[PDB]
């Protein structure tokens, strides 16, 4: 099977025989040479993947209408020690809670696949998805999208997905570890880049002998 | 406060480290080679025979009372 | 004196082991079941079967008399 | 993956793990619980 | 003849066997039985020849082996050199070296560790050390913590490419066995290359950086005014304005004009007044000839290139008529074991550790080091230990070699095999003087002790009573004293201070160095030495000649080198194996080495070191006291042990309570040895079967059986954990007292 | 058929062949490792060809400056460049660092496909490049990939004609490295660039020799 790799002219790894979407066939230390660990770091890839998506967007998108002046919101490193209508605590608690629940329904289908597709309450809804990590149905899929019989159509919308959810994975690490060097937000990183590319950069704040 | 409530505590712990520990060794000794299995511990079964001690005080009463806990066909040497 | 007493027992008690399991074991174990063939007093029974070094109840009286030493000290 | 997952179920590697776990237990407790001499419950 | 031969890939890089834990061994691998089974499994790891029969396999191991260990020492230098950059007062300790205590440990406040951060100065709290590093980091011109934390990531990169190394040279590109056999081309790579390239690059650090750096800092300027290293090589202005010669470039190296260059590149002895040390400018001259001598010896062997001397001919020449075929043979055993090179590797890096504390106590090349008394004790100590165990050692791994690589058929009638044959002459006239020396000094001192007791102080060997003179000591040190004028007249003093003649160097209110007398005292320690280094060279010896057979045991070969007793008849022949006989030397080793730090500390605290006021007068530690209360046992007893160990047992509540907490915990360990030394293995395994019986009561017994440790085995514990009790009772002493009074 | 013995290996066949191995590092009976025979003419080639352009672009900018065609703020030394800031240094466009990184960028993609070239000879022609994969299909020998970007005149169209070229590319690389060790070398001794080295020694051969800049 030659499709492309992320290293041209390489061998892909026995293990990875291009099955699942975005295979590239990177595995330099062969950490998905178990063939269950390799479900299990399937399930979590996924998962790594959709948080870091939603917390890119929710870092992004907000800091640049408050530069934009479109909002007001404050900066995301600060927005934990906000007044808020209860203490912290007590919220973390109430999101254990429910993530108790969440996360458990995901665990036992991820175990047992097929377990807990019909809701509890009333025993007529159903969740129609066939695999671990797509649960479809009504409540995760309300527009039909994913659930279409075309060949190798779901493995295109799903290497979609693992493709921007990787970008938005590598740049909230990028925004955690910017903010953490340089004490600014980050839209203003970017147009600090912008204003002077060859000296605005991550060699600005050091103090090297070249320079 | 000064002695026996800590002595309670300990006394709790200590079965329960015990109690899991033999119970490993019991479930490990019927095995294809139960040596391999005591140099290279069994994770899984491990973790779920140490999950398994929090009552350990009922299990104990328990197997003693069903003559369960000792044994009356050991090894000795000339008397 | 709490603490002397209790090292104090700690001293009658590990002699008492040692004389003991010499003069209980004196007659045979299970790494040689005929002791009583050979005496009281025997170096050894030679390097086989792991090693037999100070396997006399003679022996076990050599140790207990170091212990004994510490003990009334 | 398997052979490193079994040399890692080894006993000197596992006990390691163990005796640090146990041991950062017990130094975090007395970071902030120091100077417990007797039990106050 | 001489080329790069490599395998490639010949071992493949994979995690199998670091599942199976005994793979290296045939009988191991089919796993364990009994609990002997991991001893026997952590003993035999690292004993490659045991394992296979082919010296190739053998080679590889080792090469790989010792990448590793250097890896390990890149990492244990990177990590000193990264304590001393974060958690130091090296700056402070620069500003004012006579006054700031070292430290570069500091404790986390959890339960109660607060106190052991002591006081040292600076503005800092923490642990004082006394491994010299300040010293020697003033010594390189080291000024900033940038520096310390640059060689800190400098030393991990080089502990990786080590890592790296060793790898692609086990599992990739492993060397054949014609390549580890060039013995001739090692010698001449090493010795010109390691030592002659290596010596001339640390003289240029030190021309070209150490003396301006220095210089200025012995002349008052403050640390942080002080240019940077490259800008003595940028701009040679400033360089000329310390030392003038500079200004003439090279040509007077060409030229050979080499006397233009004595401002920098001098013979001086002695010390430096300011700061007590040697004189950069000699260490300059002494690395660079250094460097020159071993370039011209590293051109001597033959190779590629036709010229050189052959060792095998070197060695099949010289013989005569009272050693029959004299030093043939021994070519083919060095170049086939690896175990003879190791003993006579082990026994000469020993010998040249013990110089190595001999000349550094009695010539101090680092600045302000010999007026901290902590670090010179410390060091001294520490490398005469490490002689120790390096010498004994060499016995251990030639009776190795005896045993396994020894072939009769290659040795008819060389030295080796004459050695053998008159064994019992050699062991013989040793015995005798061993006998000898200790009836003649030890009885010398019983006969003392006796003396004092009677009270007839008259009839003692003492300086004011009969008297034993070191009188060839004495002439020595007269002889040497006054070299600077007849037998070395280029320099300006002589090698060291301690000779007779010279003066007195004193650095902030203390002593640096002085004239050591000798006496009665001196002659009778020395025999002391003398006494016990020739009993241990008795024990080793006897056990390397007597490895192989004896009248006792005529087939001890087939036994192997390692193996408790034969039984007990013929009377009981314990104890019967080389390995034995290193086991004892390790006990008389370790009462030696006790006795010579022993002398070096009461010596030095009683007649060197001390505190020196206006108008000259010095007042020495303990007063002088050594050459009249050191010629008893009691004197010792009292005088030494009893008043010096008094630091030791009032440091609770101190930033010193932990040395007596480790001083009572080296009893306890020393005292816990005895129990394995005095014991069988017999009563154990008596004792674990009646253990066993209650824990099968239970239905709790192991699948893998207990067992009572072997024979060795019980030797070997016993002696680990006597020799740490007794080494960590020895530094806890030593390192309170000195602390407390230095 | 010159240098030295001729060593049962070196028979003729490689372009610039005259038998000089002192050493011996070129016998194939232990050739593992970096020391291979078929990486060797390889690494000699590949510093030689950034030897010719180093001698070539460490010369330029000098000459041209003497001459006129380029401003004299840019006929610095070599060395005054930025490549040892503590000598001499140049303000660009952008700090240094940021260049090394851009460099390191290129010469990554450039060094690692030309990697992947010579350890799996078929590749970097297979996988889909911008539309570039079609040139950049290495014909046979690593060394001379050729093609319509790497030679893309069509010189050597015949094999004695290539021969006298590789030839010609050898002698020019040895040469132009040991010109950049004598850059290095007559740097460090005089302070000063290449040309006005070469022009101290033509007005004074005598008195404007290493004899003579033994003091610097
Ligand atoms: C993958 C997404 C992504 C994107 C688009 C950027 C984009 C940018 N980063 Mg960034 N970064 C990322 C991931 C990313 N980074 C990650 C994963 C890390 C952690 C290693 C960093 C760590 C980092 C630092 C430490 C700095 C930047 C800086 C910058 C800006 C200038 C480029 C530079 O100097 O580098 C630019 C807006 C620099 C900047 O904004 O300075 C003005 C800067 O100082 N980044
Ligand atoms: C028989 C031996 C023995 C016993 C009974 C104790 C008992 C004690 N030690 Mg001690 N100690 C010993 C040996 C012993 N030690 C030795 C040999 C050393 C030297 C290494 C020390 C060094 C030492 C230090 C340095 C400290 C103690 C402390 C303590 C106290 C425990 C603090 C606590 O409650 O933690 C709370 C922990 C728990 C309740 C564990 C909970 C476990 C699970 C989660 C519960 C379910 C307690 C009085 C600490 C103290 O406060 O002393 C007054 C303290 O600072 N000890
Ligand atoms: C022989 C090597 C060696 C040794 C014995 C130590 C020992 C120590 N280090 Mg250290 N260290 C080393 C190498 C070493 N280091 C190297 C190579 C680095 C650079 C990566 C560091 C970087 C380092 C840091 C950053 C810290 C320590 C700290 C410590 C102390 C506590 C460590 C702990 O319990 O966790 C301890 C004295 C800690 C310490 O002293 O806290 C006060 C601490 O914060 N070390
Ligand atoms: C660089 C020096 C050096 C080197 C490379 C070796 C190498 C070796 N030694 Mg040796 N040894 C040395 C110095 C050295 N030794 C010194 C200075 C002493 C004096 C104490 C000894 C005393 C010694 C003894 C008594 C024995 C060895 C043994 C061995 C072999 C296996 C060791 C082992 O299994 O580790 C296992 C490591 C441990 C169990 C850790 C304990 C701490 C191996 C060839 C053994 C041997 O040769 O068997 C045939 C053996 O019995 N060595
Ligand atoms: C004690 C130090 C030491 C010694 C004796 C050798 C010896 C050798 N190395 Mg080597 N090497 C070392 C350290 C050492 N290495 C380190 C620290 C590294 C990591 C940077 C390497 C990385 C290395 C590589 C990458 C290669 C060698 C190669 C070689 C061989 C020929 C090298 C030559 O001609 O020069 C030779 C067996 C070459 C080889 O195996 O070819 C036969 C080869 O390709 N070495
Ligand atoms: C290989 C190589 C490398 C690494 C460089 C590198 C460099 N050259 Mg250059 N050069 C080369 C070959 C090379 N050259 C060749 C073969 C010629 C002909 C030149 C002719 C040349 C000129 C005429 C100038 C440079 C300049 C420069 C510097 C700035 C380049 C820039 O702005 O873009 C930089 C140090 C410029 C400089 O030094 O300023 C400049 O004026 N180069
Ligand atoms: C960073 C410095 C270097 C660190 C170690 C790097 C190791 C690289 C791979 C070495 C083996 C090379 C040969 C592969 C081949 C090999 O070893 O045996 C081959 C074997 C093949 O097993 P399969 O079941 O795939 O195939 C069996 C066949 O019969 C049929 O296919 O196993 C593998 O392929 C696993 C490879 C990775 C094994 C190690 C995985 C984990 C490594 C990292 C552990 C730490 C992780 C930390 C994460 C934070
Ligand atoms: C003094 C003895 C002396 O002159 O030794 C030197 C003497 C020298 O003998 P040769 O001249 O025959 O030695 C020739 C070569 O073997 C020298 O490497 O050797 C012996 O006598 C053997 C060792 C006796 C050791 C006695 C103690
Ligand atoms: C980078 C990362 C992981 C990287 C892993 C890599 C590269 C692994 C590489 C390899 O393993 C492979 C593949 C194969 C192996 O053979 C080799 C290696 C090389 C080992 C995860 C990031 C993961 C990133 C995640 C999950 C981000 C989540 C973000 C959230 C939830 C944000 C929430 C908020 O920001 C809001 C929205 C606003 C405010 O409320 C504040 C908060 C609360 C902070
Ligand atoms: C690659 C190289 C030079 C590259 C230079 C570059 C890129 C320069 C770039 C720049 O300058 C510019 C343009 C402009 C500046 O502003 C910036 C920089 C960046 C500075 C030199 C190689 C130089 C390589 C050299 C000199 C190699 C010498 C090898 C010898 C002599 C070998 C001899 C033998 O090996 C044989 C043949 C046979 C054996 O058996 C025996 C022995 C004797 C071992
Ligand atoms: C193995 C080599 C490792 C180190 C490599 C780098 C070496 C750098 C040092 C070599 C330069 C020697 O420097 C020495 O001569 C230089 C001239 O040549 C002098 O430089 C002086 O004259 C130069 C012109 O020639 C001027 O540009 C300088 O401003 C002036 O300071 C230095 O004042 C002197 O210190
Ligand atoms: S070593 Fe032990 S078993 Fe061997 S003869 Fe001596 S006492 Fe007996």
């Amino acid at each position: 099977n030659d499709r492309p790799l992320w290293f041209p002219g390489s061998k892909a790894p026995e293990w990875l025989d291009g099955s699942l979407p975005g295979d590239f066939g990177f595995d330099p230390l062969g950490l998905g040479s178990d063939p269950e660990l390799l479900k299990w770091f399937v399930q979590a890839e996924l998962v790594h993947c959709r948080w870091a998506m939603l917390g890119a967007a929710g870092i992004f998108i907000p800091e640049a209408l408050t530069k934009a002046g479109i909002l007001n919101t404050p900066s995301w490193n600060v927005a934990g020690d906000q007044q808020y209508f209860a203490d912290p605590t007590t919220l973390f608690v109430i999101e254990l809670i429910l993530f108790a629940w969440a996360e458990g329904r995901r665990w036992a289908d991820i175990v047992n696949p097929g377990c807990v597709n019909v809701d509890p309450v009333f025993p007529n809804n159903k969740l129609t998805g066939t695999d671990v990590g797509y649960p479809g149905g009504l409540w995760f899929d309300p527009l039909g999208w994913g659930q279409t019989k075309d060949a190798k159509k779901l493995k295109e919308l799903r290497t979609k997905e693992i493709k921007n959810g990787r970008l938005a994975m590598l740049a909230v690490l990028g925004a955690v570890v910017q903010a953490n060097y340089t004490h600014t937000g980050p839209i203003d990183n970017l147009l600090a880049h912008l204003a002077d590319p060859g000296h605005n950069t991550i060699f600005a704040l050091s103090n090297l002998v070249g320079k | 406060g000064e002695f026996v409530y800590p002595g309670l505590v300990f006394l709790y712990i200590a079965g329960w480290i015990g109690w899991v520990g033999r119970a490993y060794l019991i479930d490990v000794r019927t095995s294809k080679k139960p040596t391999e299995k005591e140099i290279i511990i069994d994770v899984p079964l491990a973790l779920r025979i140490m999950s398994k001690g929090l009552t350990w005080p009922v299990a104990a009463i328990g197997e003693l009372r069903s003559g369960k806990l000792v044994e009356k066909s050991a090894n000795i040497t000339v008397s | 004196d709490f603490l002397v007493h209790h090292a104090i027992a700690l001293g009658l008690h590990t002699t008492t082991l040692i004389l003991v399991k010499g003069a209980l074991d004196a007659r045979g174990s299970k790494l040689m079941p005929d002791k009583k063939e050979f005496g009281y007093s025997f170096p050894c029974d030679g390097p086989g079967r792991g090693g037999t070094c100070d396997i006399s109840a003679w022996d076990a009286f050599y140790l207990a008399v170091f212990w004994m030493l510490n003990t009334i000290g | 993956m398997q052979d490193v997952k079994t040399y890692l179920s080894t006993a000197p590697v596992l006990a390691t793990l163990w005796f640090g776990f146990l041991a950062g237990l017990l130094i975090e407790i007395n970071r902030f619980f120091p100077d417990a001499l007797v039990l106050p419950l | 003849e001489v080329k790069i031969m490599v395998e490639k890939d010949p071992v493949k890089t994979s995690f199998e066997k670091w599942a199976k834990p005994g793979h290296f061994s045939r009988t191991l691998a089919k796993g364990p039985n009994t609990t002997t089974w991991i001893w026997n499994l952590h003993a035999d790891a690292h004993d490659f020849d045991s394992h296979t029969n082919d010296l190739e396999e053998i080679s590889r191991k080792v090469f790989s082996a010792h990448f590793g260990q250097l890896a390990v020492i890149f990492i244990w230098l990177s990590g000193m050199y990264f304590h001393g950059a974060r958690f130091s007062n090296y700056e402070a300790w620069l500003s004012d070296p006579t006054h700031i205590k070292p430290s570069a440990q500091v404790v986390w406040p959890i339960v109660g560790q607060k106190i052991l951060n002591g006081d040292v100065g600076g503005g800092f709290q923490g642990i004082q050390i006394t491994s010299g590093f300040f010293q020697l980091w003033r010594a390189s011109g080291i000024t900033s913590e940038l520096q310390l934390y640059t060689t800190a990531i400098g030393g991990l990169i080089f502990a990786a490419l080590m890592l790296f190394a060793g790898w692609f040279h086990y599992h990739k590109a492993a060397p054949k066995l014609a390549w580890f056999q060039n013995v001739e081309s090692m010698l001449n790579h090493h010795l010109a290359g390691l030592l002659g390239l290596g010596s001339l690059a640390w003289a240029g650090h030190q021309v070209h950086v150490s003396l301006p750096i220095n210089r200025l800092l012995d002349a008052g300027v403050d640390p942080k005014e002080i240019p940077l290293p490259h800008e003595f090589i940028l701009n040679r202005d400033l360089l000329a304005q310390l030392y003038p010669s500079f200004s003439k470039g090279l040509t007077p190296f060409f030229t050979l004009n080499w006397s233009e260059y004595s401002d920098f590149l001098t013979f001086r002895g002695g010390l430096n007044p300011v700061t007590g040390g040697l004189w950069l400018t000699d260490t300059a001259h002494h690395h660079l000839a250094i460097a020159v001598l071993f370039l011209v010896a590293g051109h001597m062997y033959r190779t590629n290139f036709g010229i050189g001397h052959s060792m095998k001919e070197i060695l099949e020449a010289h013989k005569g008529p009272f050693t029959g075929e004299g030093h043939k043979g021994l070519y083919e055993i060095l170049t086939t074991s690896w175990h003879a090179q190791l003993a006579i590797n082990l026994a000469m890096l020993g010998s040249l550790t013990i110089i190595v504390a001999h000349h550094m106590y009695a010539m101090p090349p680092y600045p302000y080091l010999a007026t901290d008394y902590a670090t010179q004790l410390s060091l001294f100590t520490h490398h005469m230990w490490i002689g120790g165990f390096l010498v004994v050692g060499a016995a251990a791994h030639a009776a190795i070699f005896m045993v396994r690589d020894y072939d009769p058929t290659t040795q008819y009638n060389n030295l080796l095999d004459r050695v053998l044959r008159h064994r019992d002459a050699i062991i013989s006239h040793l015995n005798w003087v061993c006998i000898f020396l200790g009836f003649h000094s030890f009885g010398l001192y019983i006969h003392n002790d006796t003396m004092s007791a009677l009270g007839r102080p008259q009839d003692m060997f003492s300086d004011t009573a009969i008297q034993l003179q070191p009188v060839f000591a004495q002439w020595i040190q007269n002889t040497h004293a006054l070299a600077p004028s007849l037998t070395a007249p280029n320099a300006t003093a002589s090698t060291s201070l301690t000779w007779g003649g010279g003066d007195l160097v004193a650095v902030g209110g203390k002593v640096a160095l002085l004239p050591i007398p000798l006496g009665t005292a001196d002659f009778l320690v020395h025999h002391i030495h003398a006494f016990t280094i020739h009993v241990t060279v008795l024990i080793l010896l006897k056990g390397v000649l007597f490895a192989r057979s004896s009248r006792l045991i005529p087939d001890k070969a087939n036994l192997g080198f390692r193996f408790p007793c034969d039984g007990p008849g013929r009377g009981g022949t314990c104890q019967v194996s080389a390995w034995d006989h290193v086991f004892l030397g390790l006990f008389w080793m370790y009462n030696a080495i006790s006795v010579v730090i022993f002398h070096f500390s009461w010596k030095m605290q009683s007649d060197v070191w001390g505190s020196i006021s206006d108008q000259g007068v010095v007042t020495h530690i303990t007063g002088g006291n050594f050459a009249q209360s050191s010629i008893t046992i009691n004197g010792w007893l009292r005088d030494f042990l009893w008043a010096q160990a008094s630091q030791v047992i009032q440091s609770y509540g101190s930033s010193l309570s932990a040395y007596g907490l480790l001083f009572l915990g080296a009893h306890f360990v020393w005292a816990f040895s005895l129990m394995f030394l005095f014991s069988g293995r017999g009563y154990w395994q008596e004792l674990i079967e009646s253990i066993v019986w209650a824990h099968n009561k239970l239905k709790v017994a192991p699948a893998i059986q207990p067992r009572a440790l072997s024979i060795v085995q019980g030797r070997a514990v016993g002696v680990a954990h006597y020799l740490l009790g007794g080494i960590a009772t020895t530094w806890a002493f030593f390192l309170a007292r000195i602390i407390s009074v230095g | 058929f010159a240098s030295k013995q001729s060593l049962s290996y070196l028979d003729g066949t490689l372009p610039g062949d005259y038998g000089f191995d002192p050493l011996g590092l070129m016998d194939p009976e232990g050739a593992g490792g970096f020391i291979d025979p078929q990486w060797l003419p390889y690494a000699e080639i590949i510093n030689g060809r950034f030897a010719m352009l180093g001698a070539a672009g460490a010369i330029a900018p000098e000459v041209l400056g003497r001459i006129g065609l380029i401003p004299q703020e840019t006929a610095i030394p070599w060395f005054q460049s930025g490549v040892i800031p503590p000598v001499g240094n140049y303000s660009y466009w952008a700090d240094p660092y940021t260049l090394f990184v851009l460099e390191m960028a290129l010469m990554g993609f450039a060094e690692h496909r030309r990697a992947q070239d010579y350890y799996k000879p078929g590749s970097m022609g297979k996988q889909y490049f911008l539309g570039l994969e079609k040139f950049l299909g290495g014909s046979g020998n690593p060394a001379y990939p050729g093609g319509p970007i790497f030679n893309f005149l069509g010189f050597g169209k015949n094999e004695k004609e290539l021969q006298e070229l590789k030839v010609k590319e050898v002698k020019n690389g040895r040469l132009a490295m040991m010109a950049v060790l004598g850059y290095f070398t007559q740097a460090i001794f005089t302070g000063v660039g290449p040309f006005q080295n070469l022009l101290d020694h033509l007005a004074d051969p005598v008195h404007n020799n290493v004899l003579t800049n033994l003091k610097i």
